[PDB]
C-alpha cells in the first residue's frame, strides 16, 4: 500500500524552532533571507546524481524539520565545494549551515563508521591518513626522514593533540575507548 | 522666475515632457547628447502588453517635437554647465561637431551609400553596422547625417556626392549658453552590461545575446531585417532561452534591486519569436514573474495559452557551450524538485536597466542627489514623484528609476505642470 | 625568506615525492622551509568540521600556534588545509569570544593562540613571493605536455575570503602551468569538484568516484595527457580512484596525476628518484 | 487584537492574491499592491508585537517598484517573516477559534496544515461603488478588468477618447500613491 | 550507495514531446496554461496521506516525461473528488 499518514503532510509536530534558532545562532542566520532560487541545486554536482537536494536543506532550516534533516542520508553528500555560495543572489553560506546540520547530526548519532574511523586514527596518531610501512620506504629511500616532524615523530605532540580532542568531547562523540584504544 | 525650461534627454519621456512644457505657452530647449531624440523606445520593435508598433507611435511625437515653434532642439549635444538657482539657470551646452551641416542636410543619405569606411551603429546595440557617415535610423529627428571622426579617413567622397553642399570637415565644436527657469532630467537608462557574469558566458559563447539585441534583431528595420538569426552561422534558431533577472536582484554583482521589466519584455520578445516562427521552442527561466501592470497578467496567461511558452521557476546555475555551438542551460526546476540541462540554439539574457553613460557627470553639474539603486533620487518618495530637493529640478522617466513607457509617459507630464508652476507664478 | 612548512597527512604519508620536489624548489628560490614541529592533522576539514567546529578549529589553532611560536606564517601546498587553517586563522582573528574559547581549550596544552601569522597557500606564494619570470629563469627542461589543471574546490572558494583568484574563471594556476612550457587545456566542467571533499569518499565511494569519472571523461574528450593538481587530497582522489573505477566499472583512463610541484621539478630537471613516482599507482 | 477574544494574536498568515489572479471568480489581473502592503502589515504587526509569528502564502512576489526589493529582503532578514510558496487550497476554523490554512509548500512539494490565531486576507483592489453609474453620467468606457480606459495604453495614459476629461489615480487602475501623485499631475 | 545517474537529473532522454502534444490533443489542453500555485495538491485529499502529487503529475505532463507519469503507482491515488478543478484559479 501506498498509505503512509505522517510522511506526506507537515503540521507543527513535524516542527522544531529551537533548531533553527540554534542554527542561526551558531552562523547560519544568513538562512533567513533565502528566497527558493534553486540557484544552489542547478551549481551542486552532487545534487545531479544523488537525491541531495541542497536548496530543500536550507527551507527545510529554515522551517525547523529538524529530524528530516539529521536522519537524512544524503545531508552527508555535500563535498562543500562552495559552488552554491559562490553563485547564491541572497549572499546565503550555504555550507555553513550545512555544516551545523552534519554538527547536529553527528550529535543525534548518525556518523558513518568509516567517518569514525577516521577520527579515531586522529586521536591514535595525530593523522588522519597515517603513515604505512611502505611510504617510510619511499621516504628513506628520497633522502627524508624516516618519519615527517609531525606527531609520528614527537609523542609529546601526539599527547597534547589527545588533550585536545577530549577537552571537546570528540573521543566521547564518536564512542572512542581509551581503555582497550577503540570505538 | 524665467518662463523658459531645459529638458534634458530625448527619449519618449523626454519628448512627452517638451511637447507637454510646449503646448502650455513656455519655450522649451530640448538637449539630446545623440544624433537624433527616440531613446530606448525607438529600438523597440512592438511593445507589451499591446504588441503595438513602437516606431509607428513615437515618430509622430518625433515629428512634432522637431516642428514646434516653442522647441529648440539640439541633438548631438551635452549639458557641460550649471549654475543659479530656480528662475534663474544660467546652463552652458556644447554642440559637438557633426561635420555635417544641419541646416544644409536633407538626410537624402548618398553620402553613407559612397562612404567605403565601416563601423558599429550605436542604435543597433553592437550587432549592426553602418559606414563613417551615417543616419542612426530612417526616422532620425533631424534626419541628419554625422561623421565620426574615429573612423573617417577624409577620403572626400561624401562631399563630391553631396548635392546641398552640406558636408563640413573643418567643424569645431560650439558653445551654447541659455537662461532658463526649470530643468527636466529625462536622461533614461543603459542595459545592464552582463560580461561579468561568467557563468552565464555573454562575450564568450558564440549564441548568447541580450533582450535588447533582440529587440533590434526582431525590429523589421534591424541589421538582419526582421529575422531572429544564430550569431553562429545566421540560421534561424529552432530552441530558444530566456533567461530572467540577469543583471537584477542580485547581490553578488551589488544589483539588489528589480529592473521591473524584464519580464514582460521578455514573454513580448518571445510571443514575437512565436509569432514569426511558430516552430520554434521558447523557454523561460524565472524567480517571479511580475507581471503586475494593466494587462500584464492577461498578456502572462495568453503567453502561455495562445503560443505555448514554457516557463521554468529556477534560476539558471549555468550555461555551458557546447562543441558545436548549441548551449546548455543547468537549472534546477524547483516545482520539480530536480536539476535539468536543457539543450537550445539560442540563449537570451533577460539583461536589466542601469544608469546610463555619464550619469555621475551630469548628475555633479546640476547637483542632485541619487538613489540607493543608483538612479536619480526624488524629493519625496510617495507625494513627490517628479521632484528633487533642488528647487526646479524635475525628474522623469526611467531617470528616476526603472519603470515602463506609461509610467515614464505620466512622470513627463507630471513634471511638465510642476515646472510650469513656478514659471506660471513668476517669482 | 623564511616560512613554516606545514605537511598535512596524505604528502607525508602516502605520496613523499611531493614534499622531495617541494623542498628542493624552494631550496632553489632562495626560500628557508622551516619545518613544524609536532604538527598534526589539520584537521581535514570534511570529517571534523563536519562533527564538531570547536575541535576541528582547536586543532587547526595548535597547528597555528606551532608557527607562530617561530614567528613565521605557514606555507601549505593542500587546498584542504590551506582550507582548514586559513577558516581558523580568520574565525580566530575576527572572532573573540570564539578565540577565548579555543585558547582555554589550549591552555591545558602550554599553548595560546594570538592571531599572529598567516595561513599562504603554495601556488599564492609562488606566484606572488617569486613571480612568473624567476619561476621561468629556472625552467632548464621546457615540458611538451598537455595538461589538465585541476583548481580543487578549496584553494579559491570560498572567494569573499580568500581572495586570491576569480572562482569561476581563474588563471593563476594555468599561467605557473604555463611557465613550465607544458598546456592547459580546457575542458568541460573545469571547475567541478573531485569529489573527494566534505568526507564524501569515506562516506559514500561511489557518489566520489562519479564525481572522478565525470572529471576523467571530460579531462579524456580534450585530449590530456596528465592532471596537475595543488591538493594531495584530490591527488589521491584522481590516483586510487582510476584504479578503483577501473576494479568497479573496467573502465580505462590511465591519466598521471602530478602535483603541481612536481611538475615544477620536472620542468626544472629535478632527479626523477626525488620525484618519488612509485607513489603513484598510475603510472606516469 | 483577535475580534473573538480581544487578544493580541501569536500566530498570523498572511494569503496573497485574495480576489486577483482568479478566473474561478472573473477577476485574472494582479492588484499590484497587495504584496507590498502585506509585507509592510507584517512588519509593522513584528514592530508592535516582535514575539508574532508570521507568515505569508504567496504565489509571486511582485516587488517590482522602487525600493520594493529592498522591502522584500528587509521582510526576511530584519523582521523574520516566514514566506511559504503556495496558495491556499484552504482556511478550516477550530473549535477553539484557531484556524488551520491547509496548502501545499511547493518548494517542499508537501501539503501542510498550519495553525495560526489570525488569518487576513491579502484582498484586491476592484472598482468603487457607483463606478458605472458615473461612467454613464459622463460618457467614458472601461477596460476589461473593470477600470475606465486610457486613449492608448502607452502614449495616453491620463486621456481619454471624450475631450476634455482625464483619469488620475486608481481610478485608471490599481496602482500604489507615487504612480497615482504622477498620473494626477499629468492629468493636470 | 545514493549513487544514481539517471533518476536525478532531467534531460531530453526523458522527454517525450509527441506524448504532451497527445494529451493536450484528445482534451488536456488546459494543462498547458498551469502556474504550478499548488491549489491543487492542498486540496488532494489522497496527496496528505499518500505520496502522489496532482500539481507534479500536471507539470510532468506540460513537460513531457511521459515515463516518470505512465509507470507511476501514485497516479491511480486519485479518486476523481474534483476538489482541485473546483478551487483551480487558471481553470485547467
Ligand atoms: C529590451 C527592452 C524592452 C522594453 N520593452 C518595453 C515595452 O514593450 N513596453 C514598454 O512600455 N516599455 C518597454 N521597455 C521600457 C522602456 O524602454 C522605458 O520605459 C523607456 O524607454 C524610458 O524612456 P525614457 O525617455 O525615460 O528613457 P530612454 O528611452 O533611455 O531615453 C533617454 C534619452 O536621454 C538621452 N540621454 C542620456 N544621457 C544624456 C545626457 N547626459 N544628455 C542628454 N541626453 C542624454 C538618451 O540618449 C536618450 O535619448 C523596454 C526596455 C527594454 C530594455
Ligand atoms: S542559491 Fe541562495 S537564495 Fe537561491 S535557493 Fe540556494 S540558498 Fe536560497
Ligand atoms: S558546497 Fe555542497 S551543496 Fe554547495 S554546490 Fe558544493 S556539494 Fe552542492
Ligand atoms: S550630407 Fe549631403 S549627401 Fe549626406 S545626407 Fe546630408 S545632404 Fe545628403
Ligand atoms: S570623408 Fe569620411 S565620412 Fe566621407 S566618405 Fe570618406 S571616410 Fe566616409
Ligand atoms: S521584472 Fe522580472 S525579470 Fe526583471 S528583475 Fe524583476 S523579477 Fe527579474
Ligand atoms: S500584487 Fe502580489 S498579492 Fe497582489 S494580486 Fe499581484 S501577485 Fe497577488
Ligand atoms: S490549481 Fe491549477 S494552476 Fe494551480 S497548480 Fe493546480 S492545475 Fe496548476
Ligand atoms: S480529483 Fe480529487 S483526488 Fe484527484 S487530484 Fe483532484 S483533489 Fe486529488
Amino acid at each position: 500500500t501506498l498509505l503512509q499518514r505522517e510522511e506526506n503532510i507537515i503540521r507543527k509536530g513535524n516542527i522544531d524552532k529551537e533548531f533553527s534558532e540554534k542554527i542561526k545562532a551558531a552562523g547560519g542566520d544568513s538562512l533567513e533571507y533565502c528566497f527558493q532560487c534553486g540557484t544552489c541545486t542547478g551549481s551542486c554536482p552532487s545534487g545531479r546524481r544523488t537525491p541531495y537536494r541542497v536548496r530543500q536543506i536550507i527551507r527545510k532550516a529554515n522551517v525547523g524539520l529538524k529530524d528530516e534533516i539529521i536522519s537524512d542520508p544524503t545531508l552527508w553528500m555535500c563535498t562543500t565545494c562552495y559552488s552554491c555560495q559562490e553563485r547564491c543572489p541572497r549572499k546565503v553560506k550555504i555550507v555553513d549551515v550545512v555544516k551545523l546540520a552534519r554538527n547536529e547530526a553527528a550529535k543525534a548519532g548518525f556518523m558513518a563508521p568509516a567517518h569514525k574511523a577516521v577520527g579515531s586514527f586522529v586521536i591514535k596518531t595525530g593523522h588522519g591518513v597515517p603513515i604505512n610501512d611502505a611510504t617510510m620506504e619511499l621516504r628513506k629511500a628520497v633522502g627524508l626522514g624516516e618519519l615527517p616532524p609531525t606527531t609520528h615523530q614527537f609523542p609529546e605532540a601526539l599527547e597534547e593533540v589527545q588533550k585536545i580532542i577530549k577537552a571537546t568531547g570528540f573521543d566521547q562523540l564518536i564512542g572512542y575507548n581509551w581503555e582497550t584504544g577503540e570505538l | 522666475v524665467d518662463d523658459k525650461a531645459l529638458v534634458i534627454g530625448g527619449g519618449v519621456a523626454g519628448i512627452q515632457a517638451a511637447l507637454d512644457l510646449a503646448d502650455m505657452g513656455f519655450k522649451t530647449y530640448m538637449v539630446e547628447k545623440r544624433p537624433s531624440i527616440s531613446g530606448r523606445m525607438g529600438q523597440l520593435d512592438k511593445t507589451f502588453p499591446t504588441l503595438d508598433c513602437s516606431m509607428c507611435i513615437l515618430a509622430p511625437k518625433m515629428v512634432d517635437v522637431g516642428k514646434h515653434d516653442n522647441i529648440e532642439l539640439i541633438t548631438y549635444a551635452e549639458v557641460k554647465e550649471v549654475d543659479g538657482y530656480i528662475g534663474n539657470f544660467k546652463v552652458k551646452i556644447e554642440k559637438k561637431p557633426r561635420y555635417i551641416d544641419e541646416e544644409l542636410c536633407t538626410g537624402c543619405g548618398s553620402c553613407v551609400e559612397v562612404c567605403p569606411i565601416e563601423m558599429p551603429n550605436y542604435f543597433d546595440e553592437g550587432i549592426g553596422m553602418t559606414k563613417a557617415v551615417y543616419i542612426p535610423f530612417p526616422q532620425a529627428v533631424p534626419l541628419c547625417a554625422t561623421i565620426d571622426k574615429d573612423y573617417c579617413i577624409e577620403c572626400m567622397l561624401c562631399d563630391e556626392v553631396c548635392e546641398r553642399g552640406a558636408v563640413k570637415h573643418d567643424q569645431e565644436p560650439e558653445e551654447i549658453e541659455i537662461e532658463v527657469g526649470t530643468i527636466i532630467v529625462a536622461t533614461g537608462y543603459d542595459a545592464y552590461d552582463p560580461t561579468e557574469k561568467l557563468e552565464y558566458g555573454y562575450g564568450r559563447h558564440t549564441n548568447v545575446i541580450t533582450g535588447l539585441e533582440l529587440e533590434r534583431m526582431i525590429n523589421a528595420s534591424g541589421p538582419t531585417d526582421g529575422k531572429v538569426l544564430k550569431p553562429s552561422d545566421g540560421e534561424k534558431p529552432k530552441r530558444v532561452a530566456f533567461i530572467h533577472c540577469v543583471g537584477s536582484r542580485d547581490e553578488q554583482i551589488g544589483k539588489p534591486y528589480c529592473s521591473r521589466v524584464c519580464c514582460m519584455y521578455i514573454m513580448k520578445n518571445a510571443q514575437l519569436i512565436k509569432d514569426k516562427m511558430p516552430d520554434t521552442e521558447v523557454t523561460l527561466y524565472y524567480m517571479d514573474i511580475r507581471a503586475f501592470g494593466k494587462g500584464f497578467e492577461e498578456f502572462y496567461k495568453r503567453s502561455q495559452e495562445k503560443y505555448g511558452i514554457k516557463f521554468i521557476r529556477g534560476r539558471p546555475a549555468e550555461v555551458i557551450e557546447n562543441p558545436d555551438l548549441t548551449l546548455t542551460v543547468r537549472s534546477e526546476d524547483t516545482l520539480l524538485g530536480k536539476v535539468t540541462e536543457y539543450d537550445y540554439d539560442m540563449v537570451v539574457l533577460g539583461v536589466g536597466l542601469v544608469p546610463p553613460e555619464g550619469a555621475e557627470t551630469l548628475r555633479q553639474t546640476i547637483g542632485l542627489s541619487k538613489s540607493a539603486d543608483g538612479f536619480l533620487m526624488e524629493a519625496h518618495p510617495k507625494l513627490r514623484p517628479v521632484d528633487t530637493l533642488t528647487d526646479g529640478v524635475y525628474l522623469a522617466g526611467v531617470a528616476q528609476g526603472p519603470k515602463d513607457i506609461p509610467d515614464a509617459v505620466a512622470q513627463a507630464s507630471g513634471a511638465a505642470a510642476r515646472a510650469a508652476i513656478p514659471m506660471v507664478k513668476g517669482e | 625568506m623564511e616560512i613554516a612548512y606545514f605537511l598535512g597527512c596524505i604528502m607525508n604519508n602516502r605520496y613523499p615525492g611531493i614534499e622531495k620536489a617541494t623542498r628542493v624548489l624552494f631550496d632553489k628560490l632562495g626560500i628557508e622551509l622551516k619545518d613544524m614541529e609536532g604538527a598534526s592533522c589539520c584537521p581535514a576539514p570534511g570529517v571534523f568540521g563536519s562533527f564538531d567546529k570547536t575541535t576541528w578549529a582547536a586543532i587547526a589553532a595548535r597547528n597555528i600556534t606551532i608557527a607562530e611560536d617561530m614567528g613565521a606564517d605557514i606555507m601549505t601546498e593542500c587546498n584542504g588545509c590551506f582550507g582548514s587553517l586559513f577558516e581558523t586563522n580568520h574565525l580566530l582573528k575576527e572572532d573573540e569570544e570564539m578565540k577565548a574559547k579555543i585558547n582555554e581549550i589550549l591552555k591545558e596544552t602550554g599553548r595560546e593562540y594570538k592571531g599572529e601569522v598567516n595561513v599562504r597557500h603554495f601556488a599564492e606564494v609562488l606566484y606572488n613571493d617569486v613571480g612568473l619570470d624567476k619561476l621561468s629563469e629556472l625552467v632548464e627542461k621546457p615540458l611538451n605536455l598537455n595538461v589538465a589543471v585541476h583548481y580543487g574546490c578549496h584553494f579559491l572558494k570560498p572567494s569573499d575570503e580568500i581572495n586570491i583568484d576569480n572562482p569561476e574563471r581563474p588563471t593563476i594556476l594555468d599561467e605557473i602551468v604555463e611557465v613550465t612550457g607544458a598546456k592547459s587545456v580546457e575542458y568541460k566542467d573545469k571547475m567541478m569538484c573531485c569529489g573527494a571533499g566534505g568526507g564524501v569518499r569515506s562516506r559514500d565511494l561511489d557518489v566520489a568516484l562519479d564525481f572522478t569519472r565525470e572529471k576523467l571523461t571530460n579531462m579524456k574528450e580534450a585530449g590530456v595527457d596528465a592532471i596537475v593538481n595543488v591538493c594531495p587530497f584530490c591527488h589521491l582522489q584522481f590516483d586510487v580512484g582510476q584504479m578503483e573505477i577501473k576494479d568497479k566499472f573496467g573502465e580505462e583512463f590511465d591519466i598521471p596525476v602530478l602535483h603541481l610541484a612536481q611538475l615544477l621539478g620536472l620542468a626544472m630537471g629535478l632527479p626523477k628518484e626525488d620525484l618519488v613516482v612509485d607513489a603513484h599507482q598510475v603510472c606516469v
